[PDB]
C-alpha cells in the first residue's frame, strides 16, 4: 500500500510510543540544586 | 555476513544544505520516512518468505540449472534432484528470514523518548556525518575572507534484497525535500556477469609475440581492435571433407558438430556449417 | 470511528524456522521423507531423531520367555527324533530348522529402516515354511509351536537391536549437545586427518576445491539434512569423538565434547 | 502408464486405477477421430499431428515413427487442457474444524471427522490452517486426542482390501 | 469490438442450432451413432443450449451409451463454456470475477439442477460400469467412490456450479464438499482450486487462505497458478489490496508455477 | 485493462530522452496558455471548514511585539 | 447492481460480517497517536494521569506514558478497583513472583510451545512448578517503584498470613522463615480450600383486526408448539446409539444431548495469558537488539559456534539456551562485530558470541525493551494531591537500615515541622503549561493536519511532512524508465559501442 | 561422576548398515560417486561423511544465481553452459536529479546532461573469493596460479 498500516491500524500500535507534549516539559523542567550544608 | 554487516542493496542518499540544523532535521524526517516504508516492505517480503517455507513447488528451470555444469565436483557427470535443489532453497529462505527479522526489530527500536538514529545498531536506516564541503575566498575591500559552506548528511538503507517498490518510494523524495536542501542517491547492487569464455577465450600465447611498437603513442587508435576479436561462428566445407575430418579440422568434437548442424545429416562440398562455438 | 478496513497484528518476529513447535501426527507421519537441522533431529524437548528410530519399531513385541526359549534351544535336536526316526525326514527337518534360523538372523539385520519390508519378508518367509512343513505332514503340531516361537524370537531380536544399538545410542540429546557437538567432532576429526583426506594423495582436485570453497563464505551456516543421514553423521561423530578425545575422557566424560578443546572456561 | 502411476504412488506401492477417464478406441479410424475429438477437443488434433512432422527438417514420422508419436502425444497433452484436468495426482480429503469449547490454545482445535473414521458448516466447522496448527478430538478439565488433519481415502482403501486380503 | 465479439457468438449459435434441427429432422425414425449425438449436445450445452441437450443425453444414458468420460464431458460443457466467452468480451468488460457474476443469472438454478441430475446419472453408470468388470478385487465396499472417475466427475461438478449464481457458490465450500466427504471421494487439486475459487466468489478470504496453507503443507508439488489465481480474485472482492499485493510479490518471487496473463 | 495500463503508464512514465527536454520554459508555458485556454474541459474543479477557522492576528508590529513563532525560535 | 451482489451481500449481512460494499471507499479512522495527544492537550499534559516517576528528575519512557491497566493485574483476585493498603504490594510482589517463573522456564526449557495440547501444558506446568517451588525467590530483582514503599516479606506475611505468603514446609503441608517461587498447583489448593421470533406487541394489535387476531394466535401457538417440542427433544435422548439413530421414548454412543445453538488463581491466569500471547504469536524467541537490554542472568537462545582451524570464518549452529554472563554496552569495549559473553546449558561452556547470533524471548512486538514485561501503576482517586520533595525528589536522607548513631541524633519533630513542608511541592507546581508547549510539533508524522486543536494552538509548523502531503508530491510526478533497470539479457560485446550515430556512446 | 556419561561404542557393521540405508535413501549420490557402500578404509567413514557434507553445503554458481534470481530479485544473464561461468559482481552508480533551482527550465536540460556526465562512473567490483569457485568443466575457475 502507499500509507504503512503501521500508522492508522489500531493493532499495531506502539505501546512504547509517548505524547509529544510530556518529554519536552520534562526536558524543560528546572530542578534546583542539592544543596548540601558544606559544598 | 549476519546483522548489520549483511546486505545485498545499500542506497545512500547524501542530503545537502546550507545549514547543519537544516540537514539533520531532513534527516530525521527523511529517516522517520524510510524506517516506515522499510519497514512495511519487509514485512511483506516476510510473509511470501515465510510461505515459501512452509512449502513450495521446485522450478525445472531451477533444477537444470543446478544439473547444468557437465562435471560436477564429485568425478564427473553430477545429478542433482529437486529434493536437494528445495534443501538449497530453504538455506537460502532462512538467511533471508533472519536478516528480514534483523532490519524488522532495528526498525521498531527506535521510540520518541528514547532514539538515537545515529547508530547502525539501534534504528533503521542510520545517519552518518560527512564533512562539509567549506570554501574560503579572501578578497579586497584592507581584505575581507568570506567562506560558502555546504553540510552533509548520509542516510544509509541495506536491504538483503532489491525491491524497485523501495527504489521507487526512495526516489519520490526530492519531491518534498526540505526547503533549499537537495539530495543526491548512491546505489550499490549486487549484479550477476558472466564470462563467456567463447567470445573471450584462453590460447596460447602467439608465436610472434607483440613488441613495444604495438603499443606506441596513438597505437590505441591504429593497431588494436575493440575486444572481444570475431570468431567465425560459419565455416566452409572444403573438397572430399569427412565428418570427422571437419571436426578435427575444427578442434571440436563430432558429437558436439552433429549437436550444432543437426539440420545435415551428411556434409557436401561448398556447403556452409555451423562450428560450435566450443571448437578451438 | 475506528475504521472500514480489515486490522491486522503486527506480523510475528519470532523466526518460525528456528522456533520448533511440538510434533504433529503428519509431520511425524512424513518423517521419513522431512530433512532437518541436526538441531531439528537432536532437540533438547523433542527428538525428532528418536521419534523416527521409534517409528521403526515393530509394536506389541513381548520378550520371549524362559519356556519358549528353551523350547527353540530343545527343538533342534530333541523334537525332530521324538517326532520322527526317518533319516531323511531328520535330515528335512534339520536343514530347515537351520535355514529358518539364517533367514530369521538376516531378516533382523537386513530389512532394518524398512519396518514394512521387514514384516513382509518375514511373513512370507514364515509362510512358506509353514506349507512345507504342512506337506511334509509331520506328525504333531510342535513345528508350528516352534515356527510362532522363532517368529517371536526374530521380532524381539529386531526390536532389541533397534532400542539398544540405534534408540539407547542417540536418546541422550544432551551427551550429544543437542547436534551441534556432532558437527564440532566433525570438524575437529577432520582437521586432525587433514594428511588423510585433503591431501593431495587423499581426494581430486575437485573435492579439494569444493572444500575451500564451502569453507571460505563469510559465515559457514551448517546444512540441514534428511533424519537417516543425521543418523549416520551421529553414529560416525560418536565413532571419531574416542580417537579425539584424551586417554582420561576416551570412556567416561561428562558430555561429548568434554576434551575435545583444552581451553574452554567452564563454570563452576 | 501415467493413472497407473498416480494410483500406485497414491499408497506408496490401488482403487484409484480402476477407472480412468478415457474410453476404449474404437476399431476404426472414424472411431479414432471421434475419441480424439472427444478427449481432446479443446484444441485441433490434426493441427498438432500436423505440425509435430519434421524436427529441424527431418520427417519424423515418415522415419522415426515413434519419435514422432511421442512428440505429438506430448505436445497434444500439453496444449490440451482437458488432459491436465483428467491427470492429476489423487490428493487427500482436507478436514474442516471449529475452536475448541474451552480455549486453551487458539492454535489447537477440534477436527470433524468423516463417518468412514449432520453437515458440517451448521455447527461452525470451517476450513482452518496454517504451519503452526493443531486438530484434535476434544473430550474432558480438558482432555485431547490428537488427530490427523488429513484423510488419504485411497490409502484408507489399499489398508483396509490388505486386511480383507489378510482375512481371505 | 463488442458487436465483433456478438456478431460471432450469434453466428455460431445460430448455426449450431440449424444443425439441432436438421439433425431431428432427419431422425424422425433413423437413430444416428452415439458419438454425433455426444458431440451435439457437448455443442448445444457449450453455447448454452442446455434445455436443448437434455433430451439427447437421457435417451443416450437409457441407450446406456455414455462412459465416465463423457458424463464429465458434459458436465463440464454444461457449464457454458462459449457463452460464458461472450459475455466476457461483451458484457462484464473482460473480467473475469464479473464473468462467473453474470454467467449465474442465465439459467443459473435451473442449469445446476439438470447438473445435479448429470451427476445422479453419471455416479450410478459408473457404479454400473465397474461392477461390471471382473479383473479388479473386490473393494465391494470401495465402488465406485475409490475410483479417477468419481473424482473426475465431481470436480466438472464444482466447476459447473461454479458459475450457476451465488445459491450454489456459496455451496461448493459447502454440502457439496461434506457429500464428497461423506461420498469418500479423494479430492485432486482441481477440487481445492475450485474450492478456493468458490470461496473466493464468496468473499471470505479466512478459509480459502487456509486450504491454499493446507496444500502448502502437504501437497506442494501439485500447487497449481490456479490457487494465486483465486486468491488475487477474492482479495480483489475484498478490497484487501495489500493482501492482493503480497501474493503477487510472492508469485514474482516463486517463479513456479508460471505466471498467467489471467493472473497478471 | 491495456486502455487502463497506457492512462497509468501516461500518468507516471517518462524516458530519458523526454526527460532531457522535460522543462523547457516553452513547454510549460503552453501548458499554462492550454489550461488558461481550456480549464473548463478538462481541469476537476471546473472541507470547507479547514479553510475556514479562525486564526490568531499579531494586532501590532513585529518589532512591537516580537513574533510567537519568532520567539519560539 | 448484481443479483451475486445483492445475495453476497445479504448472507454476509445474515452471517454477522462486515459487508463488501462498506469496503467502497477506504476510512484511516483517527489514529491512537492521534488521540492520545489530542487527549493530552484537552487535559493541560494531564498531570493527574500521569504517574510520579514522569515527575521525577530525568524519566524513562515508561514512565512518560499515561497509566494503563496492562495485562498483568487480571489473574490477581484481590484487586477492588480501587486503593487500598498492602494490596497494591503484594500484587506486586506476585508480579514479581511470575517473573521469577517465566525466567526460570526460560532457563529450563520449560516454556510455552505454540502445538500446545492440555496434556502437554499440564505437563510443563507441573515441571516448571517444581522447579518454581525448588528454587528460592530472588529479592534484587524486585524492582520498587517510586509510588510505594519498598515492604519486608516478615511484616508483608505478618499482616496478610502465612498463606498468602507461604513457605516451603507450608506448601509441602498443602500438597521456617524462607520464600519460594509461587506454584500454580498449590494456589489451585488453596482456592479448592475454599469449599419467539416476529412477536408484536399490543398497540400494532389495537390497530389489527380480528381475522388476523385468530391467525395471529394460530402463529403463535405454532411457534409455541415448535419450541416446546425443541425442548423435550432435549429431554428425550435413548443415548442416540448409531444402529438406529435412535430420538426418544425406548453413553452408550454418538454422545446424546447436542443440540444446535480459574479466574481467581493468579499464577494460572497469568501462565494462561502467557500461551495465549505465545500461541498468538506475540511473544516468542527472537533475534536480539543492542537494545533490547542485554544483562546478567537473562535466559537467551544462542547459536553455538563451531571452531574449525580450515575454515576462513565463524561456523554458526543451532541456536541453544544459555544465560548471559556480561555484555559491554559501550562502543569501545565492543567494536564491532559484537560480542556477548553467554554460558551453555550443555556442558556448561562459556564462550563470546556475535550478537547477530542471538536470540531473546520478546515479551511483546515493538520493543525498545522486549525482554521485560510490563508494569501496571497504582491509581490515585485525588491525583490532584500529590506531593514530592524538590530538593530530594528520590528518598535519600531516608534510610531503610538502622545505624549504631542513631541513638544520638537529636529528635524528629523540629526539623519536621519545617523541612518537610519547606522541600515538599505538588505535583502542580512542579511543571507548567506554556504557549510553547502548546505550540509544540507531533513527535510523530501525522496522516493530514487535523484542525480540531487550531483554536488555542498557534505557530505551529509541523516537524514532518505528513502522508498525505508526501503522497500528493510523489503523484504529481511521473518516473524514469531506466530507473527499473533491468538486464535480463546481457552485454552486447559488437554492437551497443557501435549504435547508430544519433544515439552513439 | 553423577554427571559423567559413558561414551557409547559402536562397529563397523552397524555404520555399514546405516551407510546402504543412506545410499537406498539417496540413490543418486552413490551414482553420481558422493558415496560408496564400501567402507574398507578407517577413515573411509568420516570420508564419505565429509563428502555428504561437501554436496550438502556446495552451491553451483549456475545454482546459487539462479537462487539469487528468485527470492532476492538479482539481475542480470544467468549461464547455463559449461563454457559460461556466473560472476555475482556490485555495480555501484549515482543518480542526482534537481529541484531546486535546475528543475524547470531552460537550463534543466542541459544542467541534468551535466549531472549525468559527470555522474558517469560505474564502479564494477567482484570478489576473488567468489570468483575462486568450480568451472562448469569441473575444474576451479580462478585456482591461486590465475
Amino acid at each position: 500500500a502507499n500509507i504503512p498500516r503501521s500508522v492508522w491500524d489500531p493493532a499495531q500500535h506502539n505501546p512504547n510510543w509517548s505524547d509529544s507534549y510530556g518529554h519536552d516539559i520534562t526536558n524543560r523542567r528546572a530542578w534546583p540544586a542539592r544543596k548540601w550544608t558544606v559544598g | 555476513e549476519d546483522g548489520i554487516r549483511g546486505s545485498e542493496v545499500t542506497y545512500k542518499i547524501v542530503l545537502e544544505g546550507f545549514w547543519d540544523h537544516h540537514v539533520m532535521k531532513l534527516a530525521e524526517d527523511v529517516c522517520m520516512f524510510l524506517k516506515d516504508v522499510g519497514r512495511q516492505i519487509v514485512e511483506e517480503k516476510l510473509v511470501a518468505v515465510r510461505r515459501l517455507l512452509q512449502g513450495g513447488a521446485v522450478d525445472p528451470e531451477l533444477l537444470a540449472a543446478f544439473n547444468c555444469a557437465r562435471a560436477g565436483p564429485f568425478g564427473g557427470y553430477d545429478e542433482y534432484d529437486k529434493e536437494e535443489v528445495a534443501n538449497f532453497l530453504r538455506s537460502d529462505l532462512r538467511r533471508l528470514e533472519e536478516q528480514c527479522l534483523s532490519v524488522i526489530n532495528r526498525c521498531n527500536v527506535p521510540v520518541p523518548g528514547a532514539t538515537n538514529i545515529y547508530d547502525p545498531h539501534t534504528s533503521w536506516p542510520h545517519v552518518e556525518k560527512l564533512e562539509p564541503w567549506v570554501r574560503m575566498a579572501e578578497f579586497w575591500t584592507s581584505t575581507a575572507h568570506y567562506e560558502f559552506r555546504k553540510f552533509f548528511r548520509v542516510i544509509i538503507c541495506k536491504l538483503p534484497f532489491q525491491s524497485t517498490e523501495f527504489e521507487k518510494r526512495m526516489y519520490d523524495i526530492r519531491h518534498w525535500l526540505h526547503r533549499q536542501t537537495s539530495c543526491e542517491f548512491h546505489t550499490i547492487y549486487r549484479r550477476n556477469v558472466i564470462h563467456d569464455s567463447a567470445v573471450f577465450p584462453t590460447e596460447h600465447d602467439p608465436a610472434t609475440p607483440t613488441t613495444h611498437e604495438h603499443h606506441r603513442m596513438f597505437s590505441f587508435a591504429l593497431d588494436w581492435q575493440s575486444a572481444p576479436v570475431n570468431r567465425l561462428s560459419t565455416d566452409t566445407v572444403r573438397e572430399g571433407e569427412n565428418w570427422d575430418a571437419v571436426a578435427q579440422r575444427l578442434g571440436c568434437s563430432v558429437g558436439e558438430l552433429k549437436d550444432a548442424n543437426a539440420e545435415r545429416e551428411t556434409i557436401e562440398a561448398g556447403v556452409v556449417i555451423n562450428v560450435p562455438v566450443t571448437a578451438t | 470511528t475506528l475504521h472500514n478496513q480489515r486490522s491486522a497484528a503486527p506480523e510475528s518476529s519470532v523466526s518460525q524456522s528456528h522456533t520448533v513447535n511440538a510434533p504433529t501426527v503428519d509431520e511425524c507421519e512424513m518423517l521419513a521423507e522431512r530433512w532437518g537441522t541436526m538441531n531439528y533431529w537432536h532437540n533438547d524437548t523433542f527428538p525428532r531423531l528418536v521419534v523416527f528410530l521409534k517409528k521403526l519399531l515393530v509394536p506389541d513385541v513381548s520378550p520371549l520367555s524362559p519356556t519358549a526359549e528353551s523350547l527353540l534351544s530343545m527343538f533342534e535336536k530333541v523334537v525332530i527324533p521324538k517326532l520322527t526316526s526317518d533319516e531323511e525326514d531328520r535330515r528335512k527337518l534339520v536343514s530347515l530348522w537351520s535355514e529358518t534360523t539364517l533367514q530369521a538372523e538376516a531378516a533382523v539385520t537386513k530389512f532394518l529402516f524398512q519396518r514394512g519390508s521387514f514384516e513382509s519378508m518375514l511373513h512370507r518367509i514364515i509362510t512358506d515354511a509353514l506349507e512345507k512343513m504342512s506337506t511334509l505332514a509331520l506328525g504333531g503340531q510342535e513345528g508350528n509351536l516352534a515356527l510362532e516361537a522363532l517368529k517371536r524370537q526374530t521380532l524381539f531380536k529386531r526390536n532389541d537391536f533397534i532400542q539398544k544399538r540405534l534408540i539407547d545410542v542417540v536418546s541422550n540429546s544432551a551427551y550429544l549437545g543437542y547436534g551441534d557437538s556432532v558437527w564440532q567432532v566433525f570438524f575437529a576429526a577432520v582437521e586432525a586427518n587433514e594428511e588423510n583426506l585433503l591431501s593431495d594423495r587423499a581426494t581430486t582436485d575437485a573435492i579439494r576445491a569444493a572444500w575451500e570453497g564451502v569453507m571460505r563464505e563469510d559465515v559457514v551456516r551448517l546444512p540441514d539434512v534428511t533424519g537417516v543421514v543425521a543418523l549416520y553423521l551421529t553414529l560416525v561423530c560418536i565413532r571419531e569423538s574416542g580417537r579425539l578425545v584424551p586417554e582420561e575422557l576416551k570412556e567416561l566424560s561428562s558430555g561429548l565434547e568434554d576434551g575435545v578443546r583444552p581451553g574452554v572456561r567452564k563454570l563452576q | 502408464q501415467t493413472l497407473q502411476n498416480s494410483a500406485v504412488e497414491a499408497v506408496g506401492a490401488a482403487p484409484w486405477s480402476i477407472l480412468g477417464p478415457l474410453t476404449a478406441i474404437g476399431p476404426t479410424a472414424e472411431d479414432t477421430m471421434v475419441w480424439l475429438q472427444q478427449h481432446y477437443g479443446d484444441v485441433d488434433v490434426m493441427s498438432i499431428m500436423r505440425w509435430a512432422r519434421f524436427r529441424k527438417g527431418k520427417d519424423l514420422m515418415a522415419k522415426d515413427r515413434p519419435q514422432y508419436l511421442a512428440r505429438a502425444a506430448a505436445w497434444i497433452e500439453l496444449l490440451s487442457k482437458r488432459n491436465r484436468e483428467m491427470e492429476e495426482v489423487p490428493l487427500t480429503y482436507m478436514r474442516k474444524s471449529k475452536p475448541l469449547v474451552l480455549g486453551t490454545n487458539s492454535n489447537v482445535r477440534v477436527a470433524w471427522q468423516t463417518p468412514l473414521m449432520l453437515l458440517a458448516r451448521e455447527e461452525g466447522y470451517v476450513f482452518h490452517h496454517s504451519n503452526s496448527s493443531r486438530f484434535v478430538e476434544e473430550t474432558y478439565q480438558p482432555l485431547h486426542t490428537e488427530v490427523s488433519v488429513k484423510e488419504d481415502f485411497q490409502r484408507l482403501y489399499y489398508q483396509a482390501q490388505k486386511h480383507h486380503k489378510q482375512q481371505e | 469490438e463488442r458487436e465483433a465479439h456478438m456478431r460471432s457468438f450469434n453466428i455460431s449459435r445460430a448455426s449450431v442450432l440449424q444443425r439441432l434441427e436438421q439433425l431431428s429432422g432427419d431422425r424422425k425414425q433413423e437413430s444416428l451413432p452415439p458419438h454425433v449425438r455426444l458431440d451435439l449436445a457437448v455443442r448445444l450445452a457449450q453455447h448454452g443450449l442446455y434445455q436443448q441437450a437434455t433430451p439427447i443425453v437421457d435417451e443416450l444414458h437409457h441407450q446406456k451409451a455414455l462412459h465416465a468420460g463423457h458424463y464429465a464431458l458434459l458436465i463440464n460443457a454444461l457449464a457454458c463454456p462459449r457463452l460464458g466467452q461472450r459475455i466476457l468480451h461483451c458484457d462484464a468488460q473482460c473480467d473475469p470475477a464479473l464473468t462467473y457474476k453474470l454467467l449465474g443469472d442465465e439459467n443459473g438454478e435451473e442449469r445446476a439442477q439438470e447438473a445435479y441430475r448429470w451427476f445422479d446419472l453419471a455416479l450410478t453408470s459408473l457404479a454400473v460400469d465397474c461392477g461390471g468388470r471382473t479383473q479388479p478385487s473386490q473393494f465391494v465396499r470401495y465402488l465406485p467412490q475409490g475410483t479417477a472417475a468419481a473424482s473426475h466427475i465431481t470436480n466438472a461438478l464444482m466447476r459447473t456450479l461454479l458459475t450457476c449464481g451465488y445459491t450454489h457458490v456459496a455451496a461448493i465450500p459447502d454440502s457439496v464438499y461434506d457429500r464428497m466427504g461423506s461420498m469418500g471421494i479423494s479430492p485432486t487439486i482441481s477440487t481445492y482450486e475450485l474450492v478456493m475459487l468458490a470461496l473466493s466468489l464468496q468473499g471470505n478470504m479466512v478459509e480459502a487462505e487456509s486450504i491454499l496453507s493446507f496444500l502448502r503443507s502437504h501437497h506442494s508439488e501439485h500447487i497449481t497458478v490456479e490457487s494465486f489465481n483465486a486468491l488475487l480474485l477474492g482479495h480483489r472482492e475484498a478490497r484487501q489490496f495489500d493482501c492482493c499485493d503480497a501474493i503477487w510479490q510472492e508469485l514474482v518471487d516463486r517463479r513456479w508455477p508460471r505466471a498467467s496473463p489471467l493472473t497478471a | 485493462l491495456m486502455d487502463e495500463v497506457e492512462d497509468s503508464l501516461r500518468k507516471f512514465q517518462t524516458y530519458r530522452s523526454r526527460f532531457y527536454e522535460w522543462g523547457r520554459a516553452v513547454k510549460q508555458f503552453d501548458f499554462i496558455e492550454f489550461r488558461r485556454r481550456n480549464g473548463w474541459l478538462y481541469d476537476l474543479h471546473l472541507a470547507v471548514a479547514t479553510a475556514e477557522i479562525p486564526a490568531f492576528f499579531n494586532e501590532r508590529p513585529a518589532w512591537e511585539r516580537p513574533p510567537l513563532e519568532e520567539t519560539l525560535y | 447492481q448484481n443479483k451475486f451482489d445483492i445475495m453476497r451481500r445479504e448472507d454476509r449481512l445474515s452471517k454477522g460480517e462486515q459487508d463488501l460494499t462498506e469496503r467502497n471507499t477506504i476510512h484511516y479512522g483517527v489514529p491512537i497517536q492521534q488521540i492520545v495527544d489530542e487527549f493530552v492537550f484537552r487535559h493541560r499534559n494531564a498531570r493527574g494521569e500521569r504517574p510520579l516517576d514522569y515527575f521525577k528528575p530525568f524519566p524513562n519512557f515508561r514512565a512518560l506514558r499515561l497509566n494503563r491497566m496492562y495485562r498483568d493485574v487480571e489473574g490477581f483476585s484481590l484487586m477492588k478497583q480501587r486503593p487500598e493498603f498492602l494490596e497494591w504490594e503484594l500484587f506486586t510482589r506476585y508480579r514479581q513472583h511470575h517473573q521469577q517463573r517465566r525466567r526460570l522456564a526460560l532457563l529450563h526449557g520449560l516454556e510455552p510451545v505454540a502445538n500446545e495440547t492440555a496434556q502437554e501444558r499440564d505437563t510443563r506446568r507441573h515441571r516448571l512448578d517444581e522447579i518454581c517451588e525448588r528454587t528460592p525467590f530472588d529479592e534484587r530483582e524486585m524492582h520498587v517503584n517510586d509510588d510505594e514503599m519498598k515492604v519486608s516479606v516478615e511484616t508483608l506475611r505478618s499482616w496478610f498470613g502465612v498463606y498468602m505468603l507461604p513457605s516451603p514446609t507450608v506448601v509441602n503441608a498443602v500438597l521456617d522463615t524462607r520464600e519460594h517461587v509461587l506454584s500454580g498447583r498449590y494456589l489451585n489448593r488453596l482456592l479448592l480450600l475454599e469449599s419467539v421470533p416476529h412477536e408484536q406487541p399490543q398497540e400494532v394489535l389495537r390497530h389489527f383486526s380480528a381475522e388476523e387476531r385468530a391467525m395471529y394466535e394460530q402463529h403463535v401457538k405454532e411457534q409455541t408448539s415448535r419450541q416446546l417440542g425443541e425442548w423435550e427433544r432435549a429431554m428425550k435422548r435413548r443415548r442416540w446409539l448409531t444402529d438406529h439413530q435412535q430420538y426418544g421414548h425406548v453413553d452408550r454412543c454418538e454422545l446424546e444431548a447436542f443440540p444446535r445453538n480459574n479466574r481467581g488463581n493468579y499464577v494460572e491466569t497469568q501462565d494462561s495469558i502467557w500461551e495465549e500471547q505465545t500461541a498468538s504469536g506475540q511473544e516468542g524467541w527472537s533475534p536480539a537488539t543492542h537494545a533490547d537490554g542485554l544483562r546478567e542472568g537473562l535466559p537467551v537462545r544462542a547459536r553455538r559456534p563451531i571452531f574449525s582451524s580450515s575454515a576462513e570464518q565463524r561456523i554458526a549452529g543451532g541456536p541453544q539456551r544459555a544465560v548471559i554472563i556480561q555484555y559491554h554496552h559501550q562502543p569501545f569495549f565492543n567494536p564491532e562485530p559484537r560480542l556477548v559473553k553467554v554460558a551453555f546449558q550443555c556442558d556448561g561452556t562459556i564462550m563470546e558470541v556475535p550478537i547477530s547470533d542471538v536470540m531473546i524471548w520478546q515479551r511483546r512486538y515493538h520493543g525498545p525493551e522486549r525482554t521485560v514485561g510490563d508494569e501496571s501503576r497504582r491509581y490515585n482517586p485525588a491525583a490532584m494531591r500529590r506531593y514530592v520533595d524538590v530538593t530530594d525528589p528520590f528518598n535519600e536522607k531516608t534510610s531503610n537500615t538502622e545505624h549504631f548513631l542513631d541513638k544520638y541524633e537529636p529528635k524528629r519533630n523540629a526539623d519536621t515541622v519545617a523541612d518537610k513542608y519547606r522541600t515538599t511541592k505538588q505535583i502542580t507546581e512542579i511543571d507548567k503549561w506554556t504557549r510553547y508547549d502548546s505550540a509544540r510539533a507531533d513527535n510523530y508524522r501525522p496522516l493530514s493536519i487535523s484542525h480540531r486543536r487550531d483554536y488555542i494552538r498557534m505557530g505551529y509548523i509541523p516537524r514532518y511532512t505528513p502522508w498525505e502531503w508526501i503522497a500528493i508530491q510523489e503523484a504529481d510526478q511521473p518516473l524514469i524508465a531506466e530507473q527499473i533497470r533491468q538486464d535480463n539479457i546481457g552485454t552486447s560485446y559488437f554492437f551497443s559501442l557501435n549504435r547508430y550515430w544519433r544515439y552513439k556512446a | 561422576n553423577m554427571n559423567v556419561v559413558q561414551r557409547p561404542c559402536i562397529e563397523d557393521g552397524l555404520l555399514s548398515l546405516v551407510l546402504e540405508a543412506v545410499t537406498k535413501r539417496h540413490p543418486n549420490w552413490v551414482k553420481a560417486g558422493v558415496i560408496q557402500t564400501t567402507l574398507k578404509d578407517p577413515f573411509d567413514a568420516l570420508r564419505w561423511m565429509m563428502h555428504i557434507f561437501i554436496r550438502l553445503s556446495y552451491v553451483p554458481h549456475a545454482g546459487a544465481a539462479t537462487i539469487a534470481r528468485l527470492s532476492r530479485r538479482r539481475i542480470g544473464p544467468i549461464g547455463l553452459e559449461p563454457h559460461q561461468f556466473n560472476v555475482p559482481a556490485e555495480l555501484g552508480f549515482v543518480e542526482q536529479y534537481d529541484n531546486l533551482q535546475y528543475k524547470r527550465y531552460d537550463w534543466q536540460g542541459w544542467y541534468q546532461r551535466m549531472l549525468d556526465v559527470h555522474n558517469r562512473n560505474v564502479s564494477l567490483r567482484c570478489r576473488i573469493c567468489d570468483l575462486q569457485r568450480l568451472d562448469g568443466n569441473g575444474v576451479q575457475f580462478v585456482d591461486m596460479q590465475t
